[PDB]
């Protein structure tokens, strides 16, 4: 890899400095170098490896939304034939969406869910995997679509399984797996009803444990809840 | 956007 | 080159569609193989070729700077030694925005700026000429500095030339040339008196003729000279 | 940025 030179230390040193320079697929390739180096991550080191990828597929969803969405509207009636140049240019972006997606899949199953063995690093991981397969199956038509929405539910449930048994119902962690899940059953799995249980049930469970935690912690968690809160109100 | 997912 | 085997209108119809889709490498990629089909570029075509590429040098200039203050920083007195990594960072991000005005700056001499005999045409290539040796001079450091600075006062005064000859004080590219001429006084060549008058001139003789112009051609007159005004404010 | 530059 083009990072193989660079010392742990300085990888981690530059996805700080490119974070800061809103450079974010530099950032992930820095994170990408640094996970190659095969040592566990740190809880800092977790949240710069995700905040990078999901900072740089957020940028391609976007794009492939607008694209897709232009995509059909050219496929309605009484709209003029225009080519292939809007299905070829989605297919592009579809191609290097999944390109990352799969990137980050393949650091995750090598080797950073085999050696995390703490329930924060295990569930971080099993959480992020069930996002970027939940980003697959954003745009997923074939005969896979199915097996790929199998597989983000599969992450996601024994993150969930994990996380009740180990972590407290504020961690956010916890919360934003929950929170995400919950995304899944509604935008993903056609589970409007699922979708919204898990919301107010995680949202009602941290309720009843923000009495132990600090300002700051506090803090923390209600900012995750207050996303719970307004999924809601979008959905009911 | 659809709807809120987690910041990290 | 990469887009050696699409379409020039194809190319075109993506430079639009990556525009929407604010995927402005892209966007820059498609104008480039459009300008390599060697016919000259319409309007609309020069104005998509300089969205795509301000864009891109946009936020590679918006990164130096932050990682150029950084590295100003760590340079001050009491300032803690955290080794290269700093300033090689600075230097990728110097090096990938030089090589993106090199690009620029070579379709412009090959051959744009030759096949340029129109006043609109040839003014605006010669602008954007003197904005990619502007934005080399930003970063500049080396004995070739000087004459960065001369190869931009050049291409500019050449456009200024063209322009007060042959376009009226209204037209928004020489509105928005004068405006570009006048932050280079300012900002890279250490001459504000030159900068403030440049930017008077120009906003009082594009008053004069406000008169002659319709609503929509007014509409985008005023739009530059808000900018003229806001420098001046700036500066005053 | 320190100033405005043409859109264009
Ligand atoms: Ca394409
Ligand atoms: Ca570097
Ligand atoms: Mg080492
Ligand atoms: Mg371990
Ligand atoms: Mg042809
Ligand atoms: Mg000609
Ligand atoms: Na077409
Ligand atoms: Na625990
Ligand atoms: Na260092
Ligand atoms: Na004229």
């Amino acid at each position: 890899g083009a990072m193989g030179s660079m010392e742990r230390a300085s990888l981690i040193q530059k996805a700080k400095l490119a974070e800061q320079a809103e450079r974010y697929e530099d950032m992930a390739a820095f994170m990408k170098g640094a996970v190659e180096k095969g040592e566990e991550l740190s809880c800092e080191e977790r949240n710069l490896l995700s905040v990078a990828y999901k900072n740089v597929v957020g940028g391609q969803r976007a794009a492939w939304r607008v694209l897709s969405s232009i995509e059909q509207k050219s496929n309605e009636e009484g709209s003029e034939e225009k080519g292939p140049e809007v299905r070829e240019y989605r297919e592009k972006v579809e191609t290097e969406l999944q390109g990352v997606c799969d990137t980050v899949l393949g650091l995750l199953d090598s080797h950073l869910i085999k050696e995390a063995g703490d329930a924060e690093s295990r569930v971080f991981y099993l959480k992020m995997k069930g996002d970027y397969y939940r980003y697959l199956a954003e745009v997923a038509t074939g005969d896979d679509k199915k097996r790929i929405i199998d597989s983000a539910r599969s992450a996601y449930q024994e993150a969930m399984d994990i996380s009740k048994k180990e972590m407290p119902p504020t961690n956010p962690i916890r919360l934003g797996l929950a929170l995400n899940f919950s995304v899944f059953h509604y935008e993903i799995a056609n589970s409007p009803e699922e979708a919204i249980s898990l919301a107010k049930t995680t949202f009602d469970e941290a309720m009843a444990d923000l009495h132990t935690l600090s300002e700051d912690s506090y803090k923390d968690s209600t900012l995750i809840m207050q996303l719970l809160r307004d999924n809601l109100t979008l959905w009911t | 956007k659809n709807a809120n997912s987690s910041p990290v």
